């Protein structure tokens, strides 16, 4: 155990955070893939900026109040059930709580410096209590049980929004996401494309694996470069004229749609979308 | 395959193997174009070969890897790096950790370089959604972008789903299916396709053998079913087979037999998850269809 900036102890079969106060200038501590079952002696590591507890057996977030300078906290693939113990980490800019058992969003009111929030693969059911995170650039809520898009009006700086594999049924609540550039809504229950009038900066729109039946209300998305609409119910070939305003469009996914039953499926797309260079998985000649 | 692509493929394999024996945590950073090239070129090879592979001995059959890239390099130490040996993997190459990219990129690189001597089947982790699996999607957007994960799903949709070794060993990730009566049903499945929530393709990647079940019982995963010992015996007698070779489930010694050694569950990822101290196994099949088992220690 030296005294350098970075300390990397991955897959070391460590089951207790014992004797780490010796580090005098540690900035990044990596403790991925260990047998750590509780967060303990991290007090004297005040100079710590990045803490990585990826894939451990932690059940409670605790004893993190002394790390007032923490910027990146990763407690992904653990046994967490509630969000807590992060109110002192005022300069947190990245928070990873991936693949836990978190049921609701809470105790995040003090993180005014957060640019990235990863709550994917949890048990969250509603978008709540994120009104104070005005500096959020990316919000990842994929694989949960969310039923309705709401409480996103304060995130005017949001650029990437992922809501894949949830229980949504209607697009809404994006009226104030004016700087949104990537939107992922695949594997939900959405049936109609709507509510994207204020998101002209969109370059990526993913609404695959839904129940969409007609392409409408995206004529103004002139900055679209990627459009993933596979596994839907698109039937009208005339709907592709809605995307002619996107002259930088490079990729479209339309396979496993009723439109793919056409014997000339790949030709009619590149004739209606001459700027596209990739149709489904393969490229255009 | 071009010769300029051969030398670029040798460079990718070389850079992926430079970390052999190093710290279990060191990563190899490939460009986004190189990873995409592995996905597109290997996808054509998967589609140019049958969805139901018919392989011949000798070859070594490995189980789950689960993104443990440094245990994959150990498998190639015990069995021999290609083309010293022929390999067949039974799916589940990506999962937790931050090495699932190196794991799949090395396997796809070997698939492109040795298409008739290196074979990969499709596991339930090689799906095109994040309905149940999130680790690999998390790793892609984090070292690169979400689009790179979408390119992988395109490659995963073309993977074969089952293999028959010398008309005697039936190989798949999950197990048998209540809708599997003829092998032509497997060949009838068209690619590309996402793993459905039910049907023949789903059970081939999700079903499990159970000791306390007679016939077909509900699976505790909530997906597919569980089958009993007598179901395996009638499957082998009907199709004139000698052994079912599957994976999907963790076993302590790396391999475990079922229905009086008529089925074997291979798991090649030692020390999976936290403190459950299982080992990895690798079943070798020689020219006379004799099965030997090598064991890797965690
Ligand atoms: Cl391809
Ligand atoms: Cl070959
Ligand atoms: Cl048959
Ligand atoms: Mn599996």
């Amino acid at each position: 155990d030296r005294d350098a900036e970075d300390v990397d102890l991955n897959h070391y079969r460590i089951g207790k955070i014992e004797g780490f106060e010796v580090l005098k200038k540690v900035k990044t501590l990596c403790l991925r893939q260990n047998l750590i079952k509780c967060i303990e002696n991290l007090e004297e590591l005040q100079s710590l900026r990045e803490l990585d507890l990826y894939d451990n057996q932690i059940k409670k977030i605790e004893n993190l109040e002394a790390l007032t300078e923490l910027e990146i906290l990763d407690i992904s693939f653990n046994l967490l059930r509630n969000i807590e113990g992060v109110d002192k980490l005022t300069r947190l800019k990245k928070l990873f709580l991936v693949n836990n058992k978190i049921s609701k969003i809470e105790n995040l009111s003090n993180l005014h410096q957060l640019q990235m929030l990863e709550l994917g693969s949890n048990r969250i059911r509603a978008i709540e209590n994120i009104d104070t995170l005005t500096n959020l650039e990316s919000l990842f809520l994929g694989k949960n049980k969310i039923t309705k898009l709401q409480n996103l009006d304060a995130l005017t700086n949001l650029t990437v929004l992922s809501m894949q594999s949830n229980r949504l049924t209607k697009i809404e609540g994006l009226q104030n996401l004016v700087n949104l550039r990537e939107l992922y809504l695949s594997h939900n229950g959405i049936e109609v494309i709507e509510g994207l009038e204020n998101n002209n900066k969109l370059t990526m729109l993913d609404i695959a694996s839904n129940r969409i039946k007609k392409i409408e209300n995206i004529s103004h998305l002139t900055e679209l470069q990627e459009f993933w609409m596979n596994d839907n119910l698109l039937e009208s070939w005339s709907d592709l004229d809605e995307l002619k305003g996107a002259r930088s469009l490079e990729t479209v996914y339309l396979e496993r749609n009723p439109l793919q039953k056409d014997p000339q499926y790949r030709r009619k797309v590149m004739l209606a979308l001459p700027s596209v260079r990739q149709i489904d998985a393969t490229f255009v000649r | 395959m071009s010769d300029s692509e051969k030398l670029n493929l040798d460079s990718i394999i070389g850079r992926l193997l430079e970390v052999q024996g190093s710290r279990p945590g060191k990563n190899v950073q490939l460009t986004e174009n190189e990873i995409r090239g592995l996905c597109l070129k290997s996808r054509e090879i998967f589609l140019s070969q049958p969805i139901l592979l018919e392989l011949e001995a000798p070859l070594k059959i490995c189980g789950d890897i689960h993104g443990q890239y440094y245990d994959l390099l150990r498998l190639f130490e015990y069995g021999g790096f290609p083309p010293e040996s022929n390999y067949l993997f039974l799916g589940d190459y990506v999962d937790r950790g931050k090495q699932s990219l190196e794991t799949i990129c090395l396997l796809l690189a070997y698939k492109i370089k040795y298409p008739e001597n290196f074979f990969l089947l499709r596991g339930n982790h090689e799906c095109a959604s994040i309905n149940r699996i999130y680790g690999f999607y998390d790793e892609c957007k984090r070292r690169y972008n979400i689009k790179l994960w979408k390119t992988f799903t395109d490659c995963f949709n073309c993977l074969p789903i089952a293999a028959i070794v010398d008309e005697k060993i039936f190989c798949c990730h999950g197990g048998l299916s209540p809708d599997l009566q003829s092998m032509e049903q497997i060949r009838r499945i068209m690619r590309p396709t996402d793993v459905p929530d039910q049907g023949l393709l789903c059970d081939l990647l999700w079903s499990d053998p159970d000791k306390d079940v007679q016939g077909w019982g509900e699976n505790d995963r909530g997906v597919s079913f569980t089958f009993g010992a007598e179901v395996v015996a009638k499957f082998l007698h009907k199709h004139d087979l000698d052994l079912i070779c599957r994976a999907h489930q963790v076993v302590e010694d790396g391999y475990e037999f079922f229905a009086k050694r008529q089925l074997v569950t291979l798991f090649s990822a030692p020390n999976y998850c936290g403190e459950f101290d299982n080992a990895g196994a690798m079943m070798s099949v020689d020219e006379t269809l004799m099965c030997s088992f090598q064991i890797l220690k965690p």
